[PDB]
């Protein structure tokens, strides 16, 4: 499913996008 | 870290799961 | 008005949210 | 700390705003 | 083409809006 | 740091275009 490396702020947006409305922790 | 398996490497959904809230 | 634990990413939600055109600094 | 106020317990509108530029 | 101090989270607003598709990293 | 060129200064967009990957 995932065909990208998720660097800086991508991956950011993938755990945003992810997680939905339980929201998530990162980069910890 | 995260920021390895995604930026190095490829991760998946359910790796990118294990750090929602 | 806030009736939720505001974790992780909730939180930078919350003050975007809040803060609107101002902006916010986070988490110091 | 914010982090603590706000997602160990609950905290105010006045709390956040406190953060905002 | 900027005339404004991007302090805080406007920083953030700004790289992620100039940097599109790309992403950024911050604040290194 | 890109911090303070843009918030204690002005910053131009090519200063901001180098931060993005
Ligand atoms: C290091 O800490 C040592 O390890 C032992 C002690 O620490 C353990 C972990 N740290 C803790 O603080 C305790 O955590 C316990 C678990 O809590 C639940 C998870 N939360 C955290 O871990 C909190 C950590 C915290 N912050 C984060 O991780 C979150 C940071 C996320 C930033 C990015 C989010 C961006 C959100 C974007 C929203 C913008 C909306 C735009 C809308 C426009 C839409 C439109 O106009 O249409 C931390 O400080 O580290
Ligand atoms: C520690 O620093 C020691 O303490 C003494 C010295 O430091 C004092 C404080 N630190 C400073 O650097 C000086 O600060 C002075 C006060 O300045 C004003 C406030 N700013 C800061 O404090 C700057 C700190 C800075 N950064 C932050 O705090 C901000 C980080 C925010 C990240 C999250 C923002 C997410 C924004 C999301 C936007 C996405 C848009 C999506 C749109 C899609 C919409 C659609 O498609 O429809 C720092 O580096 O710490
Ligand atoms: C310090 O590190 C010592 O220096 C030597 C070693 O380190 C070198 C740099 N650090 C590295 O880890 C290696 O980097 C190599 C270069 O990699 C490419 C660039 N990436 C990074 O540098 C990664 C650093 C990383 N993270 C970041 O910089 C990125 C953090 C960005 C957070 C803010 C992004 C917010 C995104 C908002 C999206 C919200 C969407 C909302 C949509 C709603 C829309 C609607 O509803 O309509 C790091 O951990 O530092």
């Amino acid at each position: 499913f995932v065909n990208q490396h998720l660097c800086g702020s991508h991956l950011v947006e993938a755990l945003y996008l992810v997680c939905g409305e339980r929201g998530f922790h990162y980069p910890k | 870290g995260i920021v390895e398996q995604c930026c190095t490497s490829i991760c998946s959904l359910e790796q990118l799961e294990n750090y929602c809230n």
